[PDB]
RNA sequence: CGUGGAAGUCUGUUAGAGUUGGUGUCCUACAAUACCCUCUCGUGAUCUAUGUGUAGGGGUGAAAGGCCCAUCGAGUCCGGCA
RNA sequence: GCGAAAGCCAAGGCCUGUCGGGAGCAACCAACGUUAGGGAAUUCGGCAAGUUAGUCCCGUACCUUCGGAAGAAGGGAUGCC
RNA sequence: GGUCUUAAGGUAGCGUAGUACCUUGCCGCAUCAGUAGCGGCUUGCAUGAAUGGAUUAACCAGAGCUUCACUGUCCCAACGUUGGGCCCGGUGAACUGUACAUUCCAGUGCGGAGUCUGGAGACACCCAGGGGGAAGCGAAGACCCUAUGGA
RNA sequence: CGAGUGGCUUGCUACCUCGAUGUCGGUUCCCUCCAUCCUGCCCGUGCAGAAGCGGGCAAGGGUGAGGUUGUUCGCCUAUUAAAGGAGGUCGUGAGCUGGGUUUAGACCGUCGUGAGACAGGUCGGCUGCUAUCUACUGGGUGUGUAGGUGUCUGACAAGAACGACCGUAUAGUACGAGAGGAACUACGGUUGGUGGCCACUGGUGUACCGGUUGUUCGAGAGAGCACGUGCCGGGUAGCCACGCCACACGGGGUAAGAGCUGAACGCAUCUAAGCUCGAAACCCACUUGGAAAAGAGACACCGCCGAGGUCCCGCGUACAAGACGCGGUCGAUAGACUCGGGGUGUGCGCGUCGAGGUAACGAGACGUUAAGCCCACGAGCACUAACAGACCAA
C-alpha cells in the first residue's frame, strides 16, 4: 500500500534564500534573573582542533576519566559597546525611543558608520528616564561593534555592528549598568559575560554553496536502479498531483543552499583564554595563526573560517552548568596531513 | 602511545587499533601506515619510518 | 539497553553472512533481524557491535543448520569509536549464539571480543578468552 | 606411438556478413531506420561486384502475407473521373 | 605477438569528422573513474555494471549417439640478469 | 450400466503440462519466509501416438529456477574526469497562436472553469530551474458502434 | 427487524469527451481525511498484580525490512511502540518503469467443414515534443513609500523540530497463597526525523610523489602516447557521511474525563449562571522569513555642495548572468621569494659490492641522501600588481 516516510527536509528554516545580513541577528534573548549584564558577545571563526577533557557530568559512569572532545576555536577579542538604545512599549509592539552615544570611538569605525560629531548624551538619557517614570520603557539594548583589526587573519578592518540586550535586576539598575559600560569607552571582554563551562547559543550565517539540486538541498533520493540510467539521475519524480493544478511550495526544488542564518542551541564553552595554546601547526587552513583572546566551543559552529559568529547565554538549556572543565590536553597538530 | 608500525608518537584523540584474528593488537598512527602493512611491507625496510632510522 | 560506551557504525545488514565465534556446531550465521530496531523506508535494517540479533544458521552441523536462533554481535570489520577518540576495528564479523536469558548456547568462545560487548552481556564475558 | 589433416567443427571486431541486449544516445536527428558498447556467423545451404532472367491477381518467397526503387492482404503512372 | 589482433611508430596524408571567446566552470544532463562496511537486501528479471582472462604443467565429474561432455571443475607456474 | 449415440470407446507412453478450470492442487526438496523452480502423486475442466507419442548426447544472442564468485542494482549516497549547460562575439531556424489573460480557494455550468458567481490574493519587468495546470503540443480514435462503405 | 452515513468495491444509467483527457501494477514527490494501528489523556471490566478485553477524546508524529506472484489483493518470515485504512483524474508516463491487459510472429488445449475464434494458457514484441501562458523554487532590475549611513521594529508567514523506544535506580518492592510482578520520579543510551560542521574516522582527490609493462625520441638522462590517469601503490587542501555537534522544560486555554459550589425541583445533582483540574492535540515558549504592512514603519548620526554611492583596481567568508562581501599605500588584497606546515619515499652523478663472464658486459645491493620532486594552507616580506582617473547625488 506504499510505505509511509517523513518528508524530505524541514519546512521551518524557510524560505531557503540568501541572508540579508552576514552579521547574525538574534530573535530571542534570555530571561531577566540575576545581576545586570550584556546578553551576548561575538567573535570570528578560526577552525577546529580536539581537546582531552576530564568528564564533569556527575551522572556519567566515566566521571573523572579522560575524554576526547571536538572543539571549534573562535577568536573573541574585546568588543566596544558604543551606545545605549532604549525601547518603548507602544500598541504596535516595541519601537526605538532614543540612543545615548559616546566621545571615544575606534580609529576605523568610520568605515561602516557616520560617526557622531555632535550629540547630547544627557537629553537622550533624560528622555529614557522620563519614559521609565511613565512606565512605558520596553527593554534596554546596546549598539555594539567588533574590532577585526585585532584579528590578523581576518582581512577586514570594517567593524561588524550588532545590537545586544541587557538583562538583569530592576530596569533602573540595568539602565545604570548599561550607561556605565558606554560612558567609559564601551570596552568589554568575553570574560565579562561568559564563564567556561556555560552553555551558549551560537548564531551564524552558514557556508554558502550557491545553487544546488533537491538531493543536496532537501535530502531527496537519487533515481534508483533502472530509473538512474534513463536520463534522470538527480531529479524528483513529480512536482505534484494533477489536482491541485499548481506546484506547492512544499515540494523539494532547486535553489539557494547555504548562506542562511542559523541559531545553534546549547553549545558548551570548553575554555575561554588568551594566547597561542589552541593554534595548529602550520596555521589553521584558510585562516591563519591564533595569538590572542579566544573561546573553545564544543563541536561544530555555523559558517566558514573568518566568519562572524555571535554568542548568547542559552535560552533553553537541558543541563545544569558544570563550570571550568579540566583541560588536560589541547591538540596543536597540523590540520594538513 | 607509540605506533606499532612506524614508531612515531600517535597524537592523542587520533588513530586506529586493528585487532588481529589471534587476538593481537596493533595501534596505527595513520592510514598510510595501515596501507603499507596491508601490502606486506615491514616497517624497518622503509626509510621514512622511525623504526628504520 | 545499557550504554556501550562507544559509538558504533553498524557494519552489518539483514541477510549478511557472519562467523559464529563459539563451539555450538554452527559455523556461518545469517542475520535476519536486529532487536529493538525500526528503520525507515528503503533502508536495509542495520546491525553492529553490541547488538542482539535474530539469526539463521547457514553452515554447520545437520542439527544446528536451518535453525532460527538469537545471537549477539561480538566483532565487526567497520570501526567503532572509543571515548578517547581512537577507532577499533576487527579482522572479521562475528557473533555468539545466545538464549532467552542472554547466556551463550555453547561453552567456549573462539577469537577476541570487544570490552563493550563484555560489559553489556555479562555471561558472554565470563566465557571470553580475549577481551580487547 | 607417430604420420595424416577431415569438418554445413571450434576460438577469433582477419576481411567480410549478421543484428541479441542496453528497451542507452538520438527522436523539429548526422540519419524519413542514424550513433556507441554489447552480441552472432566467419571453408560454406558462406559473403560479395558486374552482367543477366522472372512483372502486377502476376513475379519472387528455407513462408514473415516477407519482398518487387522510403510505395504491398495486390507496385507505380496516367486515364475512366468532376 | 599466434596473428592482416591491441598498443606505439614510420612512409604518405592531415590539423576541414571545420565557429569561436570566458567563468575551479553552480543546478541539471551525456559519456566515464573511484568509492568504506554490507554484498542482489535492488528488480518482473543481476537489466546495467562487474568478475574471469594470455601461455605451460598437474588434474578433470554426471551423462553420451563413444564423436563428445572438456578450456568441465580445481591446483600450481609466469619478470629481469 | 454389470448397451446407447455416431464407426470405434484411448492401447505404449506422458501428465497440475508453454495442454489442468478448480489452483498458490497434495506430499517432499530448498529458503527465516518460495502463487516461482525441481521430484513424486495425478481421477487428464479439455493428454496421447507421422493432427505423430515418449526420450534424448550434442548445439543455442530461445523460456523458467538454484549455487559459488563479483560488484554502487540496493542500504545511501560522495568526490572526481571529459563534453554540454551559464556569460560574451558571430550565425540563426521550428513547433505553436479565436480573443482576453497576475492567479488561488470554493461554487456554478453539457456533470472535469485563468475568463461565469462569491470571496481571497495580486506593484511592473527580467534571469536560471525542474515540468503541477493550460482535461499542454503533435495525429478528422487504431478500440466500440453505425453506413442497404471498401478490401 | 427497523433507521441511516459514506462514496473505498460492485452494479446501474448513457449526461461529458471518439478532428484522442495515453492502461494496470510499481515507483518517486507533495497535500489531505478519520471510521485511530502505535504514541498522549481518559471510562468500564468477568479491573488483585502483570498481561488483556471493550469504550471515549484525539490526525502532532509514526506506521518500517523481506520470500512467492506483473499483480492490486492476498499468503508467509523475522523484526516492531505499531508495523491502520482511505482521498487527491482508481494523485502522479510534456517524471520513470513496461512485468500484466490489448496490434502485427508462433505454439498448446477447446470449438469450427474452413477462414478463423476464445472474458483459456504460453514465448517474442516501440514509450514522440527546443515551455508561449500559468504555478511554484531560488536569483536580479525598476517604480512606490520620499538625501545618506548603521541599527531595529513585527503586521503577517513556515516548522514536527522534534517523534518513539530500550535500559538502570525505584524493586524482586506495591499487589498476590504462589506463580508472577508494576508505578511516580531521577538517570544512561538507541532509533527515526531535523539543522549545521570536518579536529577525529572514512571516501574522493585524471593536484602531487613513487613503482612498473609496450612503443617512440640511438643508449643514458629525461620524456610523449596507451581516453580523455596505460596500469599499480600512497595521498594534501577542499568537498563530503559511513564521521562529529546541537534540536527542553515550563507556562495559558480546552476535549474525553475527574471534581467543587449550586438552582430550577426545600432534597439530590460536575452545569443551567459560577469554579478547580485535565491530552503527544490548540496558543505561547524556540527557530526561519518578513518595510511593498498603500496606516508602505522606528531610532541615532552624517549630509543637501556635498554625506553617501557607482565605475575602476587587487581579491573572495560570495557567486550560473545579476547579486553579495573584503582590501585598495594612512595597505599585507593577490603574486614572486623565504621560511613554517604538509605529500611521496630516498633523485642525477660518482664510489664500493654484485651471480657470473677471458674480456666486454652485468639485473641488482649499499653509501652519498629524513634524499630528490611536489603543495589548492599559513607566516614573514611592499619586490611586483591594488596605479591613474572618471561619474552620479538632495
Ligand atoms: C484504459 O482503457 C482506456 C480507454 C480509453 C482511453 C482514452 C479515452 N479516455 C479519455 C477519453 O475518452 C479518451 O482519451 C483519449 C482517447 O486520449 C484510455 C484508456
Ligand atoms: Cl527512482
Ligand atoms: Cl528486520
Ligand atoms: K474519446
Ligand atoms: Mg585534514
Ligand atoms: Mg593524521
Ligand atoms: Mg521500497
Ligand atoms: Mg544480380
Ligand atoms: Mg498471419
Ligand atoms: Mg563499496
Ligand atoms: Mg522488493
Ligand atoms: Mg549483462
Ligand atoms: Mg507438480
Ligand atoms: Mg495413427
Ligand atoms: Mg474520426
Ligand atoms: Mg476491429
Ligand atoms: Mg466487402
Ligand atoms: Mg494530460
Ligand atoms: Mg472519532
Ligand atoms: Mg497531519
Ligand atoms: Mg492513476
Ligand atoms: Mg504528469
Ligand atoms: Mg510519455
Ligand atoms: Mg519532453
Ligand atoms: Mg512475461
Ligand atoms: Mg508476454
Ligand atoms: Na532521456
Ligand atoms: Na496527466
Ligand atoms: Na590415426
Ligand atoms: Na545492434
Ligand atoms: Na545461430
Ligand atoms: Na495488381
Ligand atoms: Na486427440
Ligand atoms: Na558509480
Ligand atoms: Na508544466
Ligand atoms: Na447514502
Ligand atoms: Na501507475
Ligand atoms: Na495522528
Ligand atoms: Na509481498
Ligand atoms: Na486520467
Ligand atoms: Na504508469
Ligand atoms: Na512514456
Ligand atoms: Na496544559
Ligand atoms: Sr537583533
Ligand atoms: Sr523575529
Ligand atoms: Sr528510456
Ligand atoms: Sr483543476
Ligand atoms: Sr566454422
Ligand atoms: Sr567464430
Ligand atoms: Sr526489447
Ligand atoms: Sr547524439
Ligand atoms: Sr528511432
Ligand atoms: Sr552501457
Ligand atoms: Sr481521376
Ligand atoms: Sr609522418
Ligand atoms: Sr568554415
Ligand atoms: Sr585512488
Ligand atoms: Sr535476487
Ligand atoms: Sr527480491
Ligand atoms: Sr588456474
Ligand atoms: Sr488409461
Ligand atoms: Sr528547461
Ligand atoms: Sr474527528
Ligand atoms: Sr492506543
Ligand atoms: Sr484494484
Ligand atoms: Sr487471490
Ligand atoms: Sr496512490
Ligand atoms: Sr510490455
Ligand atoms: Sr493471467
Ligand atoms: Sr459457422
Ligand atoms: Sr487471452
Ligand atoms: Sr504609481
Ligand atoms: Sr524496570
Ligand atoms: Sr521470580
Ligand atoms: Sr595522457
Ligand atoms: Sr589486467
Ligand atoms: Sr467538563
Ligand atoms: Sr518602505
Amino acid at each position: 500500500p506504499q510505505p509511509s516516510r517523513p518528508r524530505k527536509g524541514s519546512l521551518g528554516f524557510g524560505p531557503r534564500k540568501r541572508s540579508t545580513s552576514e552579521t547574525p541577528r538574534f530573535n530571542s534573548w534570555p530571561s531577566d534573573d540575576g545581576q545586570p549584564g550584556v546578553q551576548g558577545f561575538a567573535g570570528y571563526k578560526a577552525g577546529m582542533t580536539h581537546v582531552v577533557l576530564v568528564n564533569d557530568e556527575p551522572n556519567s559512569p566515566r566521571e573523572g576519566m579522560e575524554e576526547t572532545v571536538p572543539v571549534t576555536v573562535i577568536e573573541t577579542p574585546p568588543m566596544r559597546a558604543v551606545a545605549l538604545r532604549a525601547y518603548e512599549d507602544t500598541p504596535y509592539g516595541q519601537r526605538p525611543l532614543t540612543e545615548v552615544w559616546t566621545d571615544e570611538f575606534h580609529s576605523e569605525l568610520d568605515r561602516t558608520l557616520d560617526v557622531p560629531e555632535d550629540h547630547d548624551p544627557d537629553a537622550a538619557e533624560e528622555q529614557i528616564r522620563d519614559a521609565h517614570e511613565a512606565g512605558d520603557l520596553g527593554d534596554l539594548r546596546l549598539i555594539t561593534h567588533t574590532v577585526p583589526d585585532a584579528v590578523p587573519s581576518v582581512p577586514k578592518k570594517k567593524p561588524d555592528v550588532m545590537e545586544t540586550r541587557v538583562g538583569g535586576g530592576s530596569v533602573s539598575d540595568r539602565l545604570d549598568h548599561a550607561l556605565d559600560i558606554v560612558e567609559d569607552g564601551g570596552e568589554h571582554a568575553m570574560n565579562d559575560i561568559f564563564r567556561a563551562g556555560e552553555y551558549a547559543d551560537v548564531a551564524g550565517v552558514t557556508k554558502g554553496k550557491g545553487t544546488q539540486g533537491p538531493v543536496k538541498r532537501w535530502g531527496v533520493q537519487k533515481r534508483k536502479g533502472k530509473h538512474a540510467r534513463q536520463g534522470w539521475r538527480r531529479r524528483i519524480g513529480n512536482l505534484g498531483p494533477w489536482n491541485p493544478s499548481r506546484v506547492r511550495s512544499t515540494v523539494p526544488q532547486q535553489g539557494q543552499t547555504g548562506y542562511h542564518q542559523r541559531t545553534e542551541l546549547n553549545k558548551r564553552l570548553i575554555d575561554i583564554g588568551e594566547g597561542d595554546e589552541p593554534t595548529v601547526d602550520g596555521g589553521f587552513v584558510n585562516y591563519g595563526e591564533v595569538d590572542g583572546p579566544y573561546t573553545l566551543v564544543k563541536g561544530s559552529v555555523p559558517g566558514p573560517d573568518k566568519r562572524l559568529v555571535r554568542f548568547r547565554p542559552a535560552v533553553r538549556p537541558n543541563d545544569q552548568p558544570r563550570l571550568d572543565p579540566e583541560v588536560r590536553y589541547v591538540s596543536n597538530e597540523s590540520n594538513q596531513g | 602511545r607509540e605506533c606499532d608500525y612506524c614508531g612515531t608518537d600517535i597524537e592523542p584523540g587520533t588513530g586506529t587499533m586493528f585487532v588481529h584474528k589471534d587476538g593481537a593488537t596493533t595501534h596505527f598512527c595513520s592510514s598510510k601506515c595501515e596501507n603499507n602493512a596491508d601490502l606486506g611491507r615491514e616497517a624497518r625496510n622503509l626509510e621514512w619510518t622511525d623504526t628504520a632510522r | 539497553m545499557e550504554a556501550l560506551g562507544a559509538d558504533v557504525t553498524q557494519g552489518l545488514e539483514k541477510g549478511s553472512l557472519i562467523t559464529c565465534a563459539d563451539n555450538t556446531g554452527a559455523r556461518e550465521l545469517k542475520v535476519i533481524s536486529v532487536h529493538g530496531y525500526s528503520g525507515t523506508k528503503n533502508r536495509h535494517p542495520k546491525a553492529g557491535l553490541g547488538d542482539k540479533i535474530t539469526v539463521s544458521v547457514t553452515k554447520g552441523t545437520p542439527e544446528m543448520r536451518r535453525q532460527v536462533l538469537e545471537a549477539v554481535v561480538v566483532r565487526q570489520r567497520k570501526p567503532i569509536r572509543r571515548p578517547d577518540g581512537t577507532r577499533v576495528k576487527f579482522e572479521d564479523n562475528a557473533a555468539v549464539i545466545v538464549d532467552e536469558n542472554e547466556d551463550p548456547r555453547g561453552t567456549e568462545l573462539k577469537g577476541p571480543i570487544a570490552r563493550e560487548v563484555a560489559q553489556r552481556f555479562g555471561s558472554v564475558a565470563s566465557a571470553a578468552t580475549m577481551i580487547v
